[PDB]
């Protein structure tokens, strides 16, 4: 199970992945430089962005949310239940399961068998040296090139300041010498049509990195350390984790902002085998590049399965006209 | 005296000096590296003559044959037509070649890659035969790499040129033996490769600064009666 | 060059004695690729004149001074010919730089 | 003219031995002596005699030994004993090697042996060396005693260095200043004043002593020896020593320049001195991130680096006085 | 067979090839110095650049990944499976394959017969010799001089901070004395249009270095000590390993960054004989240099086949239009 | 061509003190002139308040406001007529909008 997604999301009034802390006023959103053509030399423009750590952590949250309900939910990390992703930080040797059972970090097979998040999202062992790269990788959320070209730099940012009503029990708003916090703080809200790219390597789930194969009968059988049904459930949960992704659960400050989401168009491919990474939706010409890439990959002898939403793509190659993201993940889990 | 004049346009240079830990590199490419590159060119261009049990012996015999074709031990010189800078990098050059220290001991090490935009190489021959002239011209081309495998190299044009005994400053590198009679740069350079020697060469590089940076500009050296021209402008090259 | 009189006005919006903390105008004037966004940012900074004047009036210390109209045309009569962004930077950054200085306003 | 030659081994240590000759001449005389940059040899033109060089030297290496008894197999917290020598074994070896020069030089006797050199004298050396198909046992790189002692004399008297302990580890920043075009003797003597003995700052609030390019600004801010690099081109060669868990290694060899930073500081401090050092120290200690943006703009002549430095500094504790701001605008031009 | 690819790729928001910073809390990106013309001025500009070690390692990872798919993947070291590849050393004289088969290092022929990674990426046996150089080489990844000229100055590097909160059992967080790990690190992210160049010398795969040809029946036929079928399989695997090269699988921090990758333009030339390296994509006039070098090669008698992506490179050159890097791989695997 | 200051002097009367006419909406609308039509609408809204200021200035011992001449209106009309691009429309609008906030000496 190797699947790649890429598309454009309309997004407005979102304070996602801000820089400043709560105590310091004027909470500022993150900014990143991007390169665009603008019918001249390659000019660089600063623009609001969402870092990939945002997407990775929210994928972790969606994964544990959709994996707890499964019968194998006991095989989950205690910190995962708190949505805390600090898997095996610096200064520890063993961890605790969800049920309280302890787990020791000696071999990767036991770690990935007893724990689920440490397997899907990978883990690091500073004390012992155990390695596992993340099986899900995330690009950023940048506004697409044609949009930023067509907006000619109107700063795409509204800084709205608001405050609490912190008052004394007597009903009088005291100053800083009283103990109240009647101060105004500013949140920056951004807008714009952004593009995303998420890549999933779920085909290697439940397989230790040291010995991916065993060759019991002189056949390249993958070393599935867990039950096959558990692997299928884990893959289904990981694929279903994309339903809250393109729904409004990939940012911070959701309590007061809740970004206004609507997936405009996207393309997804999967072939139960190795696949080149798709072109991110940042570039205006990503439709044609992805179309050519998938057409030639299918021409090379790859059983590429392609699902498209609100894009003509090629109109000749096999493309499934999916209508919703969860329909796409349903099609993905249908053929696991 | 047939002179093999070639233009090399390689971004980063990678041959280090007689050093350890932080591997300082030459300011100019060494004659030994160019000799090895031409030896490899002879290896993959005409493998019938050079075919040994091990690559070490083939390289050694190719270098010996090239030296036999060479006029003297004093080897080829080079001409930097672009400013030179020192670009210190960090790489995970594993330290496992010593005794013990298991097999996976990777540490961050420094190895600078001097930045070059253009360079000229003028091989000095002794009127070689015509039947090998075209073969060695083709072998001087297709030098895809210099130093280590990281530093790619690529030629543009190579040609045969004569001195015509032109008077010009010696903007090339010469051994520091006859230059006593003639803002100077001399150091040990390791002309002769070792296959199980150390001659001091003069370098035409000046560390002058115009406004804020020094790089390595021209040296304006004393004139030499022996030289040769290209694309209008004349470079000074010594012969023994 | 008519920078101090506007530098103090831009510092008025950041000084701790004025608890309003409008950093958007400073970033807008500092980050200005072209003419229009710089002009919009300086206009946004200038639009808070009543806030500053009759917030300092309510504090007691003498009110802030609005930039004089004499040098208002000075900015627009020079920025018109600054087509190249590189030469625009030398003053675009300095406008915000002078706003982060001390500028002791009122005790 | 004596025209004393200097061995060609390593233009970092070759500098040290050649850059320490002049101070061994000051104590003996040798007026009107200049150092000519020989690319890597760094030859020096001197009118000194052979014995006059030796009698001047014994007075120089006398001082380091005299300061060595001050702290205590004698190990002192000095520059040539433990301040810059990150290896524990070299704490004893260097004093013993230097005191043997007393027994040799003072009795009109030339040296007859060679001694192992640490990584301090040249970063280019180390523990091993790839000969053909592996490394060579022991330490192949060795230098004669006289050049060794002269290099230590120059390193102690002239080359500035800074050491940060921070508990078990240890970061030692070593700086050498190099003439590149020409230099006179009076100009060289000015560089000697730059070096200050025992810069063991340690402490915790001085957590900015890491980050070499950021760390060297602190030392140069409080140094007012001579404003020379504005009329002569001088470059800085630096390297860092780390003792993270008794793992001696070098992690930085960046080749920056000192002319631009010094010219920045002189233009900054020309207006006011009270609000110059205080502003930099307040920004450096509090807004370390702003300092990184600040120093980056100095070495690259970028406008935005100054803006971010002032913004982050003002956030925490920096007054950012008016006079310095006008100086920066003058730098901007 | 023998192919060479050079081009310009537009990748932004990436954090590749940092200096580690294992003892420092600030993790910056790699920094490089570039000399460039400024209308009669030779200046130096600071720009990030990915080291060629990264590209070679990731190409090796792609190759070892695609080598498992083929049924002939048994001839592969167990070390390469773990993304290792130190390939022995002075004290090692035995090679362990994927199945756990002992391989002697007496000669390069048996080694390349039993191992595939050693044949392509080379190895060293200081104990016994048999030096073999890697058959795939990659240049550095630098932004083109045109991009530096157009941008002149400006940071082009964004410093972004991320925190690692590690609270206690209920909610207690600690800084430096509670035994927990709360650290706020900073990472440098680069953008810009870079230039890349790679040389793929695949025709020598399966042939010992010392004996390029057998030369036994008065004909210099290649000394293919290995099965030609699995030799072609190795060639196909190495060629298709280039597919996750111009796609966004480069460097580190893939999980958190995954560089936004897009190839802008490229030129590739291939042939069965030895081919000169064309040019690095760094230089502004690399296209004219490519045209000149291919013209000279074809005038000297070289059967050069040229593939062009998003470039003209003249009309009288018989160059094949390319729709994507996958098109180039498909056109290359035909031989 | 010099009329920008002339209309800005009149526009400044809608924000300064000693007039008790704090019409920030018209100033913001003129400053936010996305297109020419509503830019002209904002200018008309600003000019609609001319009689109020004109008659109330003499009621407080202040000189009458310098209402822009018909030549200024003609200049504005011809400038708007040839402008069909927001690129210069933004800067044009900001040009006369910025003069509203200035330290004019309306009443000595």
């Amino acid at each position: 199970m190797y699947v790649r997604i890429s598309g454009r999301i309309r997004l407005n009034a979102h304070s996602l992945n801000a820089q400043g802390g709560g105590g310091t006023n004027y909470i500022e959103i993150t900014k990143t430089k991007v390169t665009v053509r603008t019918e001249n030399g390659w000019t660089v423009v600063e623009v609001p962005a969402i870092t990939g750590n945002m997407l990775k952590h929210w994928h972790f949250v969606g994964f544990v949310d959709y994996f707890k309900t499964t019968p194998y939910g006991v095989n989950l990390t205690e910190r995962a239940l708190r949505y805390n992703g600090t898997r095996f930080g610096q200064g520890e040797t063993t961890a605790t399961k969800a049920n309280g059972a302890t787990v020791q970090l000696n071999d990767e097979a036991t770690i990935i068998k007893e724990l689920a998040d440490a397997d899907v999202h990978g883990f690091l062992a500073p004390k012992t040296g155990r390695r596992r790269v993340s099986l899900v990788k995330a690009s950023f959320i940048l506004p697409t090139e044609d949009f930023i070209k067509e907006v000619e730099g109107e700063r795409l940012i509204t800084a709205i300041k608001h405050n609490r009503v912190d008052v004394d029990e007597k009903g009088a708003i005291g100053s800083s010498k009283e103990g109240t916090a009647q101060m105004l703080f500013s949140r920056e809200y951004a807008t714009g049509l952004y593009g995303f790219s998420i890549v999933l390597d779920l085909g290697l789930v439940g397989i230790p990195q040291g010995l991916p194969v065993k060759f019991e009968e002189n056949q390249p059988r993958p070393n599935i350390v867990i039950d096959p049904n558990e692997r299928k459930a884990r893959i289904e949960s990981a694929l279903k984790a994309l339903i809250p992704m393109l729904s409004g659960y990939i940012g911070a400050n959701l309590a007061r902002s809740f970004p206004v989401f609507k997936v405009e168009e996207l393309v997804a491919i999967a072939s139960e085998g190795p696949i080149p990474a798709l072109v991110h939706g940042f570039y205006e010409d990503y439709i044609e590049a992805n179309r050519s890439i998938i057409k030639n990959a299918r021409a090379l002898g790859f059983n590429i399965e392609v699902f498209t939403y609100n894009v003509d793509l090629g109109e000749d190659i096999e493309a499934t006209k999916v209508s919703s993201v969860e329909e796409l993940v349903a099609n993905l889990v249908k053929m696991v | 005296m047939d002179i093999l004049l070639v233009c090399l346009r390689f971004p980063f240079f990678s041959v280090a000096k007689r050093s350890y830990q932080v591997r300082t590199s030459f300011l100019l490419p060494p004659p030994s590296a160019l000799k090895g590159a031409l030896a490899k060119g002879l290896i993959l261009l005409k493998p019938e003559k050079y075919a040994s049990s091990s690559l070490d012996e083939a390289a050694l015999k190719a270098i010996k044959e090239i030296e036999s074709k060479l006029v003297d031990i004093k080897a080829v010189s080079v001409a930097p037509l672009s400013p030179l800078i020192r670009n210190a990098f960090l790489l995970k050059r594993l330290r496992n070649l010593e005794s013990g220290s298991n097999a996976e001991k990777s540490d961050a090490m420094r190895r600078e890659y001097t930045f070059t935009r253009e360079l000229l190489v003028a091989y000095i021959f002794k009127n070689l035969t015509q039947e090998e002239k075209n073969l060695y011209l083709k072998a001087a081309m297709l030098i895809d790499v210099i130093g280590d495998t990281e530093s790619l190299a690529t030629p543009v044009w190579a040609s045969f040129v004569k001195p015509e005994d032109k008077k010009a400053p010696l903007a090339f590198s010469a051994p520091y033996t006859e230059i006593y009679s003639l803002r100077m740069y001399i150091e040990k350079m390791r002309v002769s490769p070792e296959y199980s020697q150390e001659e001091i060469f003069y370098l035409p590089i000046e560390e002058r600064r115009y406004k804020r940076i020094v790089y390595y500009a021209r040296i304006y050296p004393p004139e030499v009666e022996k030289a040769l021209t290209v694309d209008g402008e004349v470079l000074g090259i010594w012969i023994p | 060059g008519w920078i101090r009189n506007i530098g103090r006005y831009l510092s008025y919006l950041v000084d701790d004695t004025f608890e309003e903390y409008a950093y958007d105008v400073v970033d807008g004037i500092a980050k200005a690729r072209t003419q229009e966004e710089l002009l919009e940012g300086v206009y946004k900074a200038l639009r808070l004149a009543p806030k500053l004047k009759k917030k300092a009036e309510s504090k007691g210390c003498p009110p802030p001074r609005i930039p004089s109209p004499e040098d208002i045309e000075a900015l627009e009569e020079k920025v018109e010919q600054l087509s190249n962004p590189k030469d625009l930077r030398k003053l675009a950054v300095s406008l915000a730089l002078w706003a982060f200085a001390s500028w002791n306003n009122c005790p | 003219f004596n025209e004393f030659k200097t061995p060609q081994i390593d233009p970092i240590f070759d500098l040290y031995v050649a850059y320490g000759y002049v101070v061994s001449l000051i104590r003996g005389g040798a007026k009107e002596a200049t150092l000519i940059p020989h690319g890597a040899s760094y030859l020096i033109q001197t009118d000194v005699s052979n014995e006059e060089f030796r009698h001047g030297l014994v007075d120089a290496l006398s001082s380091m030994l005299s300061l060595h008894i001050a702290l205590a197999k004698l190990v002192s917290d000095a520059d040539f004993s433990a301040g810059a020598n990150i290896n524990n074994v070299y704490w004893d070896s260097v004093p013993r090697n230097l005191e043997k020069l007393m027994k040799d030089l003072e009795k009109k006797r030339s040296v007859k042996g060679t001694a192992t050199i640490p990584i301090t004298l040249m970063p280019s050396a180390g523990k091993y060396m790839l000969k053909h198909f592996g490394v060579q046992g022991g330490n192949p790189i060795k230098v004669d005693l006289l050049n060794y002692a002269l290099a230590w004399v120059g390193f102690h008297y002239y080359t500035p260095y800074i050491k940060y302990a921070k508990g078990d580890t240890t970061w030692i920043h070593i700086y050498q200043i190099a003439p590149v075009e020409e230099v006179d003797m009076i100009s060289i003597l000015s560089l000697k004043d730059l070096k200050m003995h025992l810069p063991h700052y340690y402490e915790s609030n001085l957590d900015f002593l890491i980050n070499r390019r950021l760390a060297l600004l602190y030392h140069l801010l409080h140094s007012e020896a001579l404003e020379l690099f504005t009329e002569k081109e001088f470059v800085i060669h630096s390297y860092t020593l780390e003792r993270s868990g008794n793992n001696q290694a070098i992690r930085s060899f960046e080749e920056e320049e000192i002319g631009k930073l010094m010219d920045f500081l002189w233009k900054l401090k020309r207006r006011d001195f009270y609000h110059a050092i205080k502003f930099i120290d307040d920004l450096l200690k509090k807004a370390t991130e702003g300092a990184l943006a600040l120093i980056d703009a100095i070495m690259n002549e970028r406008l935005e680096g100054f803006y971010t430095a002032l913004k982050l500094g003002k956030k925490a504790g920096v007054v950012s006085s008016r006079e310095i701001v006008a100086a920066l605008e003058d730098i901007i031009c």
